[PDB]
């Protein structure tokens, strides 16, 4: 609990487990399936 | 595309493959993606049910560690004389450094510690001063100039005797995240300073010690600590190999012998069929 | 007023602590936030990109040279043509990549690897390899038929340019540490080795020496634990310009 | 399939036959911005089709001993065409960039390229403590070269480089990379005569080679900017 | 009792904290409180009332003459008749004005001014001027070609003596900073300038040289962050009567 | 007309105008008015939401700091005879005093704290009382006289090992507010003070060390921080320009040459056609 | 939470967001229409 | 429409044809004491007519080196008509004022007046520490004079001086100013002799000028309290 | 200008659209050939790589 006027006061935020890695490993705009050849 | 991952994922049982068409563990690193082929694809596997956790990885921890930022000792005596002024910035000492540029952009909060530390040249109770003077204000130019009445700015008065100081910084930057890296120049001229971003000036920390000399004279030591909070991070980059050279930009020269020289970063064997730390039985 | 009485710890600084504390800047309004390409919230988000591996650290490869392998037509049969020593706590051809880098900021590590290589020599250069990874326990193979035993690939060369080893998580215990004893029980990850499979088989006004980059990077079965400050960075003084921020 | 592709923008349209699919920078891609992102207040001019077009710059070639060239976005278009011409105008720009690298040539050469966009590239020197000056940042049209392409110019390495968006051309794959880089920056629009949002950098990992016939290999670069809007005008800083 | 332990911070004495404390006086009885006239809250309502602009702050210019920018009948056309720098943090013409003064307790600002300018030469005296906003980027137009190519109004004397130019908000930034580099990126905000549009033109018995005043305020756009002291005032000894306040 | 504003008024896009009778750039002056030319009038403009707050300009804010309002150096030693009173006012130090005087009437509940620091002519963990002697009440004039019994003065009692001292005034004024300024005099003669209300008259802050002299001799320096909260303002003011004079007036003389001159506020340009930091490119 | 008995005590209050900027901009007893000429 | 006013008090009236609108003070008008305000017990006299008109003050002359002047309320006032014998005969006093300032010449003069109503306007000296004296700052009916306009004779500046109620005088567009002004103080009432509420200050920030015949242009000043209470009546203290 | 890049392969042949961008509705086919009339401008071919 924040006893501080200022939100940003507040103790840190460790909840956010939201992930999207295929924007670094995937950034193909044709979707590549699974065993078919990607070429 | 994106979810919630508490745990490392899962492995299902794979049988055997025969199937015409079909070549998972082929890619083709040219357009730029990472292999997709599965664990399952390449081997027979089993099924796993895996617990493990990934919560240490999260950047909020990852950054989310109290780092040496500043350090300076002066002498407190009958003359620094008896306080100091310091350009705040965020690349003086290498293990922050590093860290906070894996990122391109970073927005937190700043906690700020304050831990003070005297040294006969036994030891005084000593009542310090940390006046934050913001960007265009004035400093002060001696222990007992008026400055330091702080009208506006914010000053935190602290013991030797205490325990560290301590703040909050909010995120501050005249933009929506601070540029870890600016490619580019602060003026509008052409002799300005390249990589620093104008918009990511905080300004000087000024402290002082508050009380008059004594009859002796003292080393006074100031440390300060930052760790960011409520973070935001984007675009991930390389990590430094070579020696950082200045706080001023990514100058670089390389050690004088592998590891880490400009000419090889990954200290030699003795041919690529030499294996280093060979299991001999 | 309350009774109270402290704690042993009071008063003290853990620089992992977690509490909030004092805003210096009351109504301090933050800048409004605005949509960024490429947030990262998971550092092993990170590790899954496949980034260059060394192979070829060795005296005389200087610079870009030592991130990609040769290989030549051979005259006989069944040939080695290089290994990848698994280290990433000890230094080696792991170490400077994307999980290399991130990992050596923690202790523990679990989760399967995978390594891609993409051949690099003309449409014309055909050829087959076996890539070979070799669980712990005994000494590296010199052989084809000893590597051949072990998990595997065999690749051949094509349309596809790259082929991919998975090095999958094989241990004894949940998670191996980065020790600073290559050859600890609760380290070694083993080896992998590349042989020809047929040959490297060029036409004439083909390059007869061709080279393969290899990539490694980290599965989504991966986890990290134990943090720690890198063993890759370091000073022994003041960086030019630290001391005239006081001035 | 995915191995042709064409791209039109404008009066300008690309083809190739030979593509390897193409990378649409953490896959985003390029918009106008909103209202509510917004925050100079005047009515900004949208010119469409006379800045959003592939520009072609001049070729580079690909010799033995090569170390990489790159270009900084948008330094390198600031003096071509109408995008050039908004860009002097107005104080202000913001757009996203279509970017398309070729290089052919024969199934007996080999050789790969790594095509790489790297946000913020901010350049190191060697062996000095002197930062980098203005015209050894800002090369336009013309580009620069990477002196030490091991270590991007940075202290950091090229091994780790495709953590950024990436694609390369590997002679025997492909002759081309196409990479779409959406508005990259932590501010709604800039000044684009003293920041580059994008550094396109082009590397030979691996070295050209053949035994046939010598040729002279080009590497030629064509770049689109792609949603372009400009706000503060005024006289031309030309 | 509670088990506690004390943190970082505790026992320090921050100027900005925010906490209740112990009351000299229990039960006293503050006087009621009874309506004022101009009752003001936030301290953007006195930035958003326009004051004179110091623009002729030349030498030979002594007190109120530095408040008014006299203009002649030009011999010549499209005469330069003057500029005026928009530097707040540095000193320049806006640094003692309402807005000025009180932005100056801040470091970062964002929102859109205004200029008002009243003629004030006689009735019989006719003109047009225009006034024009450069945003940065470049050198300040010393011709009327060039300034017209920017923000700008043209004003024609008449009845109402007064004209606005608007000097948007146009900034790449949410905000500016208050910086001491008046040339920094993060801080110009380009130039105003002044030229005769047609001429001033009066006839034998008014006179020839009328005075202008320029008013500048901010619109209810605007925000001011991050407070600091002001650089307008100081003081290197005691006041007189500071310590007989200790006899 | 009174509304409740939390952020930066948005902007609406705007067209071309070409209207006979309708001229909203043009204003006048003489009314008293400031201009009601809004953006959208002037040039075209885009629909801008704004997100930017205005509260760090509460007034709650701007003058809620904790500023010095006194300092006093004594010598704490065998006989200021080891204490002091301090005739209570806001003029000594200009930043707050500047502040304050940015208004005509203010309401406001006043947070005090004192900040002691000792030097020696180790450091001596001394106890000292702060009394509060209101008007008409009598002061203190020997560090032991009976006054300090305070029986109904209120006395605040601290050691110089512990955090600073604390406590809050109320608003305290006879009227409703205080008068910053004070065009008046304060007694029904002519020969009084000008410029004094008596209606804002504190009173003393009487301190003294209670410990008795030790054998060597002491410099004991007492800082007052005064910190104004639940205020309320009026009729905001021209800020102060010239140099203060004394604690007791506005009287002034201006700065030996500009700026803040008495001939000249702002520092002269070559001519009015100059540009001072002009772009040179 | 205030836990002294005098309300003088309490800690700040930044929760006034009213404002009337016309007591100060606009003062004239007849409101200056849009475009319309003031005088 | 707005250019031309009358104004009724009592037995008096004026009109202008040459107005700029009108200022009332912070937006508030003149009112009589209410209940809940009041502090003084003894029921208050409110003569009306006899005290709430307009009272006109001796003139004074626009030279062209002018540097204005100022009258202090209720001080100028306190020893005219029926309104000064109440002020003598009571301790407390209370009103607001209707100001109006008065200024003609030809089409052929150039002048700007800047016509403020300063509350609690607190005189400083020039270069000395010692305080403004009582015949410094009681004037009376005759009002005083600016000895450094610049600086308002406070230190401050009149360049900011527009943040209290105004209207200006500019000869080439009006000929009168107008400004209502309610009780300003922090008590409900006041003794008159000691302390004055309100500074009305006229000052020419662009000096009088032309160059077809000289005249005399004279500046002046009409006053009217409104809603006047006394309290603590007595002998006069004349 | 209006352009198409040409990438030789498998399909051997590309196409450059000449898009009818006149002022007037239609050009005539006149004798001189400099006429704002008839001009139709230009197509020219380079090297991409
Ligand atoms: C000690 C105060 C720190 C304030 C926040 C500084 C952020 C710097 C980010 C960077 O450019 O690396
Ligand atoms: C340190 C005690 C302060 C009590 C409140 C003083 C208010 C003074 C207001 C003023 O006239 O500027």
């Amino acid at each position: 609990i924040n006893f501080y006027k200022d939100s940003y006061a507040a103790s840190a935020s460790k909840q956010d487990f939201s992930q999207d890695p295929s924007k670094f490993t995937e950034p193909v705009v044709e979707g590549l399936k699974a065993g078919a050849p990607v070429l | 595309v994106e979810s919630i991952i508490k745990t490392a994922t899962d492995t299902v049982k794979s049988e055997i493959n025969a199937e015409l068409g079909v070549v998972p563990s082929l890619n083709a690193v040219e357009t730029g993606a990472t292999s997709n082929t599965e664990p399952e694809e390449a081997i027979q596997t089993r099924t796993v049910i895996n617990q493990h956790g990934v919560s240490e990885t999260l950047v909020e921890n990852f950054l989310g560690r109290a780092a040496l930022v500043s350090k300076k000792s002066f002498e407190y005596k009958n003359h620094h004389k008896n306080f100091f002024k310091w350009t705040i910035n965020t690349k003086s000492f290498v293990q922050l450094r590093r860290k906070l540029e894996l990122f391109t952009y970073l927005r937190f909060d700043a906690e700020i510690t304050i831990l003070t530390t005297v040294a006969v040249n036994g030891l005084p109770d000593l009542t310090l001063q940390a006046m934050f003077v913001p960007t265009g204000a004035l400093t002060p130019k001696e222990q007992d100039s008026f400055h330091w009445q702080s009208g506006s700015n914010a000053s935190v008065f602290f013991k030797i005797s205490d325990p560290p100081a301590r703040m909050t910084i909010p995120f501050m930057c005249i933009n929506s995240a601070y540029s870890v890296f600016y490619d580019g120049f602060a003026g509008f001229e052409k002799n300005g300073l390249y990589g620093i971003n104008p918009a990511d000036t905080i300004g000087n920390l000024c402290v002082r010690i508050v009380n008059e000399h004594q009859p002796v004279g003292f080393t006074v030591t100031v440390r300060v600590y930052m760790k960011p909070k409520h973070i935001k991070a984007w675009a991930p980059r390389p990590p430094r190999t070579m020696p950082y050279m200045s706080i001023a930009n990514a100058n670089y020269k390389g050690r004088d012998t592998a590891p880490n020289t400009l000419n090889a970063i990954i200290g030699n064997r003795a041919s690529v069929t030499t294996m280093p730390h060979n299991i001999v039985t | 007023g309350v009774p109270t009485y402290l704690l042993p710890g009071s008063g003290q600084f853990l620089t992992t602590d977690d509490h909030s504390s004092a805003p210096v800047l009351p109504c301090f309004n933050p800048t409004p936030e605005m949509h960024i390409p490429g947030q990262i919230r998971n550092m092993l988000e990170m590790i899954q990109v496949e980034s260059m591996m060394e192979i070829n650290n060795t005296d005389g490869a200087n610079g870009m040279e030592r991130l990609r392998v040769d290989i030549s037509v051979q005259a006989d049969l069944d040939q080695l043509l290089f290994n990848i020593p698994l280290d990433i706590q000890l230094d080696g051809p792991l170490r400077n990549t994307l999980v290399g880098n991130i990992s050596r900021y923690y202790t523990h590590w679990s989760g399967s690897l995978e390594m891609t290589f993409m051949f690099c020599g003309s449409f014309m250069a055909t050829g087959k390899l076996i890539l070979c990874y070799t669980p712990p326990g005994g000494s590296c193979p010199t052989t084809r038929e000893t590597a051949m035993l072990g998990t595997h690939i065999v690749w051949d060369f094509g349309l596809q340019s790259s082929i991919t080893l998975i090095i999958p998580w094989i241990s004894g215990s949940h998670y191996r540490m980065f020790n600073s004893d290559a050859k600890s029980t609760n380290a070694n990850v083993g080896y992998v080795t590349c042989f020809m499979q047929t040959n490297l088989i060029v036409p004439s006004e083909s390059s007869d020496t061709c080279s393969l980059i290899g990539f490694i990077a980290a599965k989504d079965d991966f986890s990290l634990r134990l943090m720690r400050d890198s063993p890759d960075i370091g000073q022994s003084n003041h960086l030019h310009g630290a001391e005239a921020a006081y001035q | 399939s995915d191995r042709v592709l064409q791209l039109k923008l404008g009066n300008s349209a690309i083809v190739t036959q030979e593509a390897a699919n193409y990378c649409c920078a953490y896959g985003e891609w390029p918009n106008y911005l909103p209202d509510h992102e917004a925050v100079a207040i005047d009515k900004p001019t949208q010119p469409e089709t006379s800045t959003d077009r592939f520009y072609t710059l001049r070729s580079v070639k690909w010799e033995s001993n090569s170390t990489g060239w790159w270009w900084k976005l948008p330094d390198a278009l600031n003096n071509i065409g109408m995008f050039g011409q908004n860009v002097q105008y107005h104080y202000l720009y913001r757009s996203g960039f279509l970017i398309h690298v070729q290089c052919n040539a024969t199934k007996f050469h080999q050789g790969a390229l790594l095509v790489v966009a790297i946000p913020e590239h901010q350049r190191g020197a060697h062996d000095t403590t002197t930062s980098p000056g203005f015209n050894d940042i800002m090369k336009g049209e013309r580009g620069g070269t990477f002196n030490h392409p091991y270590v991007l110019d940075d202290g950091t390495s090229i091994a780790c480089a495709t953590i950024f968006p990436h694609q390369w051309i590997n002679l025997r794959t492909n002759n081309s990379a196409t990479i779409v880089l959406p508005w990259m920056n932590v501010a709604p629009m800039d000044f684009p005569l003293r920041h580059n949002q994008w550094t396109l950098a082009v590397i030979p990992v691996v070295p050209l080679g053949t035994r046939t016939m010598s040729s002279v290999v080009p590497i030629t670069v064509s770049i689109a900017p792609m949603c372009c809007e400009f706000n503060g005008l005024r006289h031309a800083i030309t």
